[PDB]
């Protein structure tokens, strides 16, 4: 007489009783953990969420009208984790880790807790290093420093990717050299985008040769709602492997507006109690867990970093809105884009008035504090004069034109800074404002050319001297001469 | 496998089975009915049950009722034998042509194009017409947000982008009437007819019809779009053109998805809409999209309600 | 007596003890764990059961793990050498300087002071702000607050408050941060190092620092407020001290309790909030306040959902 079949044994495995409603109600599993990873009979993984006494909850990582009744489901073992190391640069993934870009393995050797805890209060310490986005705008009047959480927020198709874009763009300068205090590892996650956005974004960065230092994370809106929920959580575990070994690495979570929809899904499918626009109670901790993550470290801790740019689409340009309020009171600053500015022309479109980070302030070279010192408030000004005061207006057009520029080119800290130069200290006044796009090419390219060592010399001292500022001086008089007629 | 209806609450069927228990998505024939009445499984109850929306009027069933599992989705008649055609949300032909005599079959729930499948490179469709191509254009494998109704040569707008992309690309059109008045299908119909679009007498024609009207229950309207999108699936697919499909109007499709989650008793989101909204609208657009083999471009119609964006 | 953990749900656990259950309160420790996690007993299901609340991550919990009851509430340090340390929501320290060593340990929950133990003065506190010392000024050993909405400047203003009056005062002062950025705790930690209010060397600490910050789940951000608000308590009744609390945000207390009210099994009240609104608050913010024998001044920022007062 032949023995009978143990291998399906309620401890470490169980079979589905119901599946619907995003949940999957598991009959055994009597050993799982809470917030385990279990796999289900047709290779489909999720997560035990609700432990109740005769069955399990589990949230199902993709599509669950692939799961029956009677399937069997297996415990991984270990806590919800994603592959994590140096392997993942240059590859695009979704939310479990899993390449789909089609090169191949990842072959990592490390992996990480995709809900581990952000670090206390002595492992934190302010933020020092500059993260340089390479936009005019941003790194003059909103800078933001390596460990910062810096919101991007406006309405839809304000330029809000762009910025996030154009930042990673601009790293290749600090990671194609010697200085490997100054690289930057970025990790770009998508969070209910179209694939072909995702797409077109990667062969952006692909051809600006941004991809080997990027990670690309994608959950897009074709994908479950908890693998929308779950994508913020793997980047983030992703970035803190830089940030724990003593790395500085970049986080963008585009978006979490899209993130928040995504777990008001789950939450509302859970039946459990709505409150400010359907949301659930807890869409703050949703958010705060993540970005608490994102921090600077002390020597003593690796002397790494977690920089956070987490995105807002806000409606109507609503930023008293219950999420848009929510992440303005967990980040350590906002970058506010409206529709009007972008409509004008003038981008990247930011709100000055509106716009701030005190903590990157204090990361931030002594060169741009001369040049963009007074440009915070004379801007803030500018845009209350609506109906001696009338040079405001003369300096206004010129600076704002000044700081429009184009997507797909950033710019080097000490070739900003001579930009701004130019009109804050008053040699752009006797000029038309449609001369000053044309100018600043012209005069751009001719500084980067001939004058290296004066632009040398702004970047290693980080700082404007008295020789420099002379020299500097001489330059954009002579220059717009020539220029003029 | 055969089931058997346990309960009937409106469009909501109960169907209990022995052995084999259909998955999610698939169809279901129930017998004993004059036409042809489809049940799509939703959920899975339990004790062998599963939970159905119906795609017809549910009146006659009773408990106990033979079910029959197709062993699929809403699989539905898709060639170049769909163009001058109209079907309803299951593939039936609704125009009194006879049947719509098929090679293939496609079933109407699919997963969209994998990453690697996308088109990196963005290129413009040329719609032939000028206020178009040159301040507004057309996207390959985009999706465009048509606004308004009568009085504005909407559905002559509608006819030519058809005729255009049909002349110039090569590519054959798809219009979906989801949710909107019956009369406004029959005006159309016939507008086609008159313009050329459509021909009944030779196999020529540039468009091909799947309707599903206000009339019909909120599990037919939710899927009506689908089975539209399928027919369009098939001229990118298998025949490598660039498709245009016509959408009237998205906002239907949004209504039936929220009627069809409030039905199945799902606690509702933000406004009275479903709590997948984001999904529910993303599984669709995303397959409109343009691929290695051809793409589909989209037109659809948007009614805003109470002129409200936000 | 131990006993097992019968279901788990977010910050919410269920456990059963066969004999000796434990009441309303009393922490409970869980057994096989690393770090130490404490049960909070909430209710008394029935069957032998009881729902508790935990004070960390709920990650890792099996059903049938052993949990042992302490036998009273969560107990912390409470005393002089409080001052100049960093206390998490359960007492322990978290600022990397060995445990804090004291003869005195209160327990986290207690009543509110009776009529009889109640004061009434009212003099006048000199700010220093224009706006707040002509208009609507705050008194000595009174009930403070600052409502605001996202990023107008309670942290600020609290900040300048701790700058302008807690340097020019006598007794001793507590900080609490209740579910704010844990990056302001560094920044307020190692300021008041910089100042020197809080002397590392030397045991004359004039501020004692207590946090459970927006990193932490819902059940330490319910519970933290309490914990620092008995670190004050005993200054006022032991001792006999003019104490300057600081709550920042006091919202995040009444934020926390709606996260675990959803999963403790009760009817929401409006907007989902939990229906124990007022007396959970009730409970806590009557504890603050001047006695016959001590003194406190509380300055609590507030945080306004949505700019939404009401
Ligand atoms: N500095 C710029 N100059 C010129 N064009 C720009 C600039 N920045 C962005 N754009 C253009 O504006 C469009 C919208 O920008 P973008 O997609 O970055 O905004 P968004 O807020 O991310 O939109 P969505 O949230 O809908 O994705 C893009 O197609 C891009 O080509
Ligand atoms: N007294 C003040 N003077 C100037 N700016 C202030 C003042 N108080 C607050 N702010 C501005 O408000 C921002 C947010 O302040 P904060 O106290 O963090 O607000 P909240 O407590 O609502 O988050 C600061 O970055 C600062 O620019
Ligand atoms: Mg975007
Ligand atoms: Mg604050």
């Amino acid at each position: 007489i032949l023995g009978a079949d143990t291998s399906v044994d309620l401890e470490e495995t169980g079979r589905v009783l119901s599946i619907g409603d995003g949940i999957a109600r598991v009959h055994g599993l009597r050993n799982v953990q809470a917030e385990e990873m279990v796999e289900f009979s047709s290779g489909l993984k999720g997560m035990s969420l609700n432990l109740e006494p005769d069955n399990v909850g589990v949230v199902v990582f993709g599509n669950d009208k692939l799961i029956k009744e009677g399937d069997i489901v297996k415990r991984t073992g270990a806590i919800v984790d994603v592959p994590v190391g140096e392997e993942l640069l240059g590859r695009v993934v979704d939310a479990l880790g899993n390449a789909i870009d089609g090169k191949g393995p990842i072959g990592s050797k490390a992996r990480r807790r995709v809900g581990l805890k952000a670090p206390g209060i002595i492992p934190r310490i302010s933020v020092r290093e500059p993260m340089q986005t390479g936009i005019k705008a941003v790194d003059s009047l909103v800078p933001i420093g390596r460990g910062q959480r810096e919101l991007i927020i406006g309405d839809r198709q304000t330029g809000k990717t762009s910025i996030a874009i154009d930042t990673i763009i601009n790293q290749k300068r600090f990671n194609d050299g010697t200085d490997e205090k100054k690289k930057l590892y970025c990790i770009y996650v998508a969070i209910g985008q179209k694939r072909s956005t995702v797409a077109q974004l990667v062969k952006r960065l692909t051809d600006a040769d941004a991809m080997k230092y990027t990670i690309v994370v994608s959950a897009t809106a074709s994908d479950a709602a908890p693998l929308q929920y779950l994508a913020p959580y793997s980047g983030c575990s992703m970035g803190e492997y830089f940030r724990d070994n003593g790395k500085h690495a970049l986080i963008i979570y585009d978006d979490l507006s899209k993130q928040a929809v995504a777990y008001r899904q789950m939450s509302l499918l859970l039946r459990r109690p709505p409150g400010r626009e359907a949301y659930p109670g807890d869409v703050f901790y949703l958010h705060s867990r993540l970005l608490e993550r994102a921090a600077k470290m002390n020597d003593a801790f690796g002397g790494g970093s977690l920089t956070a740019l987490p995105v807002i689409e806000t409606q109507a340009g609503d930023v008293s809105a219950y999420i848009p309020t929510n992440v303005i009171s967990i980040t350590d600053g906002q970058i506010f884009l409206e529709t009007e500015l972008f409509y004008k022309g003038i981008r990247p479109a930011i709100n000055v008035g509106l716009s701030v980070s005190r903590v990157g302030s204090a990361a931030q070279t002594r060169a741009m504090k001369q040049v963009a010192g007074t440009m915070k408030l004379e801007l803030a000004q500018y845009r209350e004069v609506a109906a001696a005061t009338q040079q405001l207006l003369s300096r206004g057009v010129r600076l704002t034109e000044l700081l429009k520029q184009g997507q797909y080119s950033p710019m080097a800290i000490e070739e900003q800074v001579a930009v701004i130069y130019a009109g804050v200290r008053g040699y752009l006044d006797k000029l038309e404002p449609s001369k000053i796009t044309k100018f600043e090419n012209a005069f751009l390219s001719h500084v980067i050319s001939q004058h290296q060592a004066l632009l040398g010399k702004i970047r290693t001292d980080g700082k404007i001297s008295e020789e420099s500022d002379a020299k500097l001086k001489e330059i954009v008089t002579n220059f717009l001469a020539g220029f003029e007629a | 496998t055969t089931g058997r209806i346990v309960a009937v609450i409106g469009a909501v069927v109960d169907v209990q089975f022995d052995e084999g228990l259909p998955p999610i998505l698939n169809a279901l024939e129930v017998q004993g009915r004059e036409t042809r009445l489809v049940l799509e499984v939703a959920q899975h109850l339990g004790e062998s049950t599963v939970r159905t929306i119906a795609m017809d009027g549910t009146e006659g069933l009773v408990r106990g009722q033979k079910v029959l599992d197709s062993g699929a989705p809403i699989r539905i008649p898709v060639g170049p034998e769909t163009l001058g055609r109209i079907m309803n949300v299951i593939g039936e032909p609704i125009d009194e042509r006879g049947p719509i005599k098929t090679k293939q079959f496609a079933a109407i729930h699919a997963e969209a194009p994998e990453f690697v499948e996308m088109s990196v490179e963005q290129e413009i469709l040329v719609t032939g017409i000028k206020v178009v191509d040159l301040l507004a254009p057309y996207a390959k494998g985009g999706k465009i947000g048509l606004f308004g109704g009568a009085g504005v040569g909407k559905t002559v707008l509608i006819m030519e982008l058809i005729n255009n992309v049909a002349k110039a690309h090569g590519g054959y059109s798809v219009f979906a009437g989801v949710g909107e008045r019956t009369r406004e299908g029959n005006d159309l119909y016939h507008e086609m007819i008159e313009s050329g679009v459509i021909n009944l007498k030779d196999a020529t024609s540039k468009v091909a019809l799947v309707y599903g009207q206000m009339n019909e229950p909120p599990g037919a309207r939710a899927r009506v779009a689908l089975t539209g999108l399928t027919v369009a699936e098939y001229f990118r697919d298998q025949e490598g053109q660039d498709v245009l499909l016509f959408i009237d109007n998205i906002f239907r499709f949004t209504q039936a998805g929220s009627e069809v989650s409030a039905l199945l008793g799902r606690i509702p989101s933000a406004v009275g809409y479903q709590p997948t909204l984001a999904t529910d609208m993303g599984t669709m657009q995303e397959r409109i999209t343009t691929t290695k083999k051809g793409s589909i471009t989209s037109v659809q119609a948007i009614y805003v309600p109470a002129d409200d964006l936000t």
